[PDB]
């Protein structure tokens, strides 16, 4: 209904400029901590009105699409999509830091974590009595806004104690222990295959068509329920101009309630968790049990992305239960008053990696990203 | 206040030395009293007081930081008796006050 | 050349009960020709009244007389007191 | 058959948008050229101040202004809508113009 | 040159929008001559005092003070000119 | 999306395996093992 | 009627903007707010439509401002907080 | 120890006091902060005036207290 | 060249590298042997 938005001079490159064509992203004089100017981002857009932002790369070769995908920087770190407008983070160290006038933050970086083992540590640098940080797991549901840990789709640890974070409440489920100037933190994130995660996934399907649903129409939610695939991807991202550059909208998931389902087996509303995972963190490199084990399963039929449910039901037609390959949980952290917090990235800035050939790094996924992100975008070329 | 600048004596912002010649070059009289421009001073600084303070008030409420004249005759024409001193004269690029008298309405 | 008038001090008022705004050049004329037009309106209407009475001196007896007489109603008596405490203030300090 | 305003409600809409404005609502070209065929008969050869045309044109605008206002109400009082030119003949005798 | 008959520039809906501006819904087509023989009747007057205050100035321009004049002389004070 | 549905059947599965096999480390001629994953599939 | 009160207000950077000289600093001569020097005398009582309404003691006109909003200046996030949290004690 | 002077109109100060100072000690920091004279400042706790001479003690002021000014602008 | 035209990051010489010529091999297409052999022919 609408036209490809058409390309502008700086879009088309040559082969000598080295300018970068997401256009760069502009920093502001923040505060001094930690004996180091941090910046937050000025002139890039945020993710706002339940939406997640990507700048576009107008690509001149495709025919039907005319842009691509494109994240920022060079290795894997933060998106500066899904942040707060007063959450800093310097060049030099990749520490997110808020002033200290600014709350409980949430920042997001861009490796999604959907099957197999990933691995990571996150550098502490300025965690006093006044500065705190909640570092951890979330969805790309979790509103950056509020800190990770008051809902089912993200899971944290407090700083002192390491008070393990679900639902807003405090669980002293671990070894407790506090951080300083100088810990960090490792990641053991056992995930269950896509394999297991589809069945899962299209059994709430088929679970919640008919199973209980016997509202003034019940056919047309089933009919979208019909319609529910375990890895298809519906995608509406549309190239923009905002603020003289160019960029993706992309389709968010909304809030919704537990997913609960009567297994007549045991006699209980049972949750949905997911298959083998596990939360292990590491302190200096001890490891200190598993935190979480019953992770939700989210794929198509417990995300819900933005739907025009008056325009849609009305009438060629896209469903809400969908995969867009940013589906799954993020490398999440958290900051507040001050206190900041470093994410590490390769197996060269790690110290203390465990010996698993399941392990891969977290600038690997990101290069599967890379790859996910131009060919699931060919393939909608055609 | 002050003990310079006559009008810093009596704690104002309209000039008591300008308003002290201008009653004397006016040919209003023969001798000005000395307490006089100062209460001619006091008068005047009220009224472009109380006439910037209605005309401010409305210019936020029409969302606009400055003053511009149609900001003036809202200010003047509908207060009860600024509108009476200034009855015949007329503000230049200023406007009406909005009103419908009734039976051009319809029923 | 030197053509006073009563921009500043038109302004200096505006930063006391507005401090925040501003006021736009043709409706500055405006309020430099509003206070000239009261100025001749009360010098004049007190020198009618000391030349009735056979005075020769505008007081600041006269300046309450004829603004009590232009003046209508609540601006009368509220620039009647705002006129009094201020020539208080001057005589005093 | 288009969509056709009632006879009336383009009047209404004339009045809350002019009243709502300030500018000149009169062409300044045949005003200026009016001010300077009245002035002829007073004196030859004038020149005017541009600003003194605007300040004739802003006071004969407000005149009107404050004429149909006045007139307005006669007719209102005459039980009509129509101001007809036994309207502003009351209003000019009334103030004591005519 | 002299010229005549400029007060037909005054036009029918230049008097219809004054009288739109002063609240006014159906006007009667006679009126459109009426005010064109009122605001010649106003406009006389006052140029002819203002030309008067410039005459006496031994001064061959209308400044815009002696309009403020002459309107100020007839009870129609001006603000805004000075 | 009739398009859609046979590539993301059959095809995707093992497409996006060999993508994200280049994805970790590339080979100055990565075009070739594209090739090479997509035969040892069938 | 609203006469006396803007020229109350009046008296009140008649007053303190004499000695507010070096400093400056906030301490509540701040102005002592703007958008008050117009507030009414509205009050509150048993309303006719709930527990407690306000009415106004002044036969105030057509378009005039009665009160400014006032309270505290939180985000969304510690809203979503706030709103369950007094639903949840039950407000 | 920490106080609030709060001052009528509505807004709060943070000053650093000994519960020994003297109100006048604590009138110099109020006009170390403000520029306003100790001689125009009224202090006031639990209804109380509190004289130049007394201490904080002797009026049972603890932490976190809030005080209350009242201060006399001059003239005119 | 064409590298910087689809963003910039490192990883992204794919755009460079493999992309153009799989896709010309992809838009002429049928099981996965035809495909085996469209992303041989670019070298
Ligand atoms: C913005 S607050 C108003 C405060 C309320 N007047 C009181 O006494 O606390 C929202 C409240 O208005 C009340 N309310 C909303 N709509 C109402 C209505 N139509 N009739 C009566 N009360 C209503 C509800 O009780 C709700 O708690």
């Amino acid at each position: 209904s609408v036209p490809v938005i058409p390309y502008l001079d700086y879009d088309i490159v040559d082969l000598g400029s080295d300018i970068k064509k997401p256009d760069f992203p502009q920093l502001s004089e923040s505060h001094r901590i930690n004996e180091q100017q941090y910046y937050i981002t000025e002139d890039t857009p945020l993710n706002k009105r339940n939406f997640m932002y990507q700048p576009c790369a107008a690509n001149l070769m495709l025919d039907k699409l005319k842009y691509c995908g494109t994240d920022y920087f060079d290795k894997s770190s933060i998106n500066l999509m899904d942040r707060s407008d007063k959450l800093a983070f310097s060049l030099d160290d990749h520490s997110v830091s808020v002033s200290e006038n600014c709350g409980w933050r949430s920042v997001r970086s861009d490796v999604c974590m959907k099957e197999g083992k990933i691995y990571w540590e996150v550098e502490v640098k300025n965690v006093s009595d006044t500065s705190h940080i909640r570092c951890g797991i979330s969805r790309r549901e979790a509103s950056t806004e509020t800190p990770v840990g008051c809902d089912f789709y993200g899971y944290s640890i407090r700083d002192k104690g390491l008070q393990v974070i679900h639902e807003g409440r405090l669980h002293t489920v671990l070894k407790p222990h506090e951080m300083q100037a100088g810990d960090r933190i490792g990641f053991l994130l056992t995930l269950p295959s896509l394999q297991s995660q589809s069945e899962q996934a299209m059994d709430y399907s088929l679970k919640r068509i008919q199973e209980l649903n016997n509202k003034f129409n019940k056919e047309f939610y089933k009919f979208l329920l019909r319609s529910c695939e375990p890895t298809n991807v519906v995608r509406d991202q549309i190239a923009i101009r905002y603020k003289n550059q160019l960029f993706y909208e992309s389709t968010d998931y909304v809030k919704t309630t537990k997913p609960e389902y009567y297994d007549n087996r045991d006699d209980m509303q049972k949750f949905y968790e997911l298959e083998n995972s596990s939360f292990e963190v590491f302190v200096n490199g001890v490891s200190h049990g598993i935190a979480f084990e019953g992770l939700t399963p989210f794929l198509p039929p417990f995300s819900e992305l933005q739907y025009n449910e008056k325009f849609y039901l009305h009438h060629e037609i896209r469903n809400k239960y969908v995969n867009n390959n940013r589906l799954g949980y993020y490398a999440t952290l958290s900051s507040f008053q001050g206190g900041t917090a470093s994410i590490i990235t390769e197996a060269m800035e790690l110290k203390f990696l465990p010996k698993d050939v399941d392990i891969k790094t977290l600038n690997d996924i990101y290069n599967e990203q890379i790859a996910s992100d131009i060919v699931w975008d060919l393939i909608d070329e055609i | 206040a002050k003990a310079k600048t006559r009008s810093s004596r009596a704690g104002l912002q309209f000039p008591v030395g300008r308003v002290h010649r201008l009653l004397r070059k006016g040919n209003y009289a023969e001798r000005v009293g000395a307490g006089a421009p100062v209460y001619l001073a006091a008068v005047l600084e009220y009224l472009t007081a109380e006439i910037l303070e209605l005309a401010g008030n409305a210019a936020r409420d029409n969302k606009k930081t400055r003053i511009i004249p149609r900001h003036l005759q809202l200010a003047v024409r509908n207060d009860e008796e600024l509108n009476k001193l200034l009855g015949r004269v007329t503000i230049a690029q200023g406007g009406v006050l909005p009103n419908i008298q009734s039976v051009l309405l319809p029923k | 050349t030197r053509k006073e008038s009563y921009a500043i001090y038109v302004y200096k008022v505006l930063k006391q009960v507005h401090p925040d705004t501003g006021i736009s050049s043709k409706a500055m004329s405006i309020m430099n020709s509003f206070v000239n037009d009261v100025f001749e309106r009360i010098a004049g209407e007190a020198s009618r009244l000391a030349h009735y009475n056979k005075r020769s001196t505008i007081t600041s007896r006269e300046i309450q007389t004829a603004v009590r007489l232009l003046l209508p109603g609540e601006l009368a008596k509220h620039a009647v007191s705002e006129g009094t405490k201020a020539v208080t203030c001057y005589t005093s300090a | 058959k288009p969509h056709r305003y009632r006879p009336g409600t383009v009047a209404l809409r004339e009045i809350r948008r002019y009243q709502k404005s300030t500018e000149l609502l009169i062409r300044k070209l045949p005003f200026q050229r009016l001010v300077r065929e009245i002035a002829q008969d007073f004196k030859t050869d004038l020149r005017f101040q541009s600003s003194a045309v605007m300040a004739l044109q802003e006071a004969s605008e407000a005149y009107l202004v404050g004429l149909f206002e006045d007139t307005n109400l006669c007719g209102i009082h005459a039980k009509r809508v129509t101001i007809m030119p036994k309207d502003i003949q009351l209003a000019r005798r009334i103030r004591g113009e005519r | 040159k002299v010229l005549r008959d400029n007060i037909q520039g005054i036009t029918k809906p230049a008097i219809r929008r004054l009288a739109r501006r002063g609240g006014v819904k159906r006007i009667s087509g006679l009126i459109y001559e009426e005010t064109r023989g009122v605001l010649k009747v106003f406009l006389e007057n006052v140029i002819r005092d203002a030309v008067t205050y410039t005459e006496h100035a031994k001064r061959k321009t209308v400044t815009a003070m002696d309009v403020v004049y002459a309107l100020k002389r007839q009870g129609r004070t001006l603000y805004g000119f000075g | 999306s009739t398009t859609r549905r046979y590539l993301n059947e059959h095809v995707t599965k093992h497409l996006l395996e060999g993508m994200k096999l280049i994805a970790r480390e590339k080979p100055e001629d990565p075009l070739r093992v594209l090739g090479q994953f997509l035969i040892d599939a069938s | 009627s609203s006469r006396l009160n803007r020229v109350f207000q009046r008296r009140f950077q008649q007053d303190i903007e004499a000695q507010r000289a070096a400093i400056g600093f906030e301490s509540d001569l701040l102005s002592l707010n703007q958008l008050t020097k117009r507030k009414k005398p509205v009050t509150f009582a048993r309303s006719a439509i709930h527990n407690w309404g306000l009415y106004a003691l002044e036969p105030i006109a057509a378009k005039e401002m009665i009160i400014e909003y006032v309270g505290e200046s939180i985000r969304q996030p510690v809203a979503e907080m706030r709103e369950k949290r007094y639903i949840k004690s039950g407000i | 120890m920490q106080i609030f002077v709060k001052t009528l109109t509505g807004k709060t100060i943070t000053l650093e006091v000994e519960p020994s100072d003297t109100i006048e000690n604590v009138k110099a920091k109020i006009q170390d902060k403000e520029g306003i004279p100790p001689d125009q400042q009224r202090l006031i706790f639990a209804g109380k005036q509190l004289e130049d001479g007394r201490t904080l003690s002797d009026y049972n002021i603890q932490k976190e207290s809030t005080l209350h000014l009242v201060l006399r602008l001059r003239g005119c």
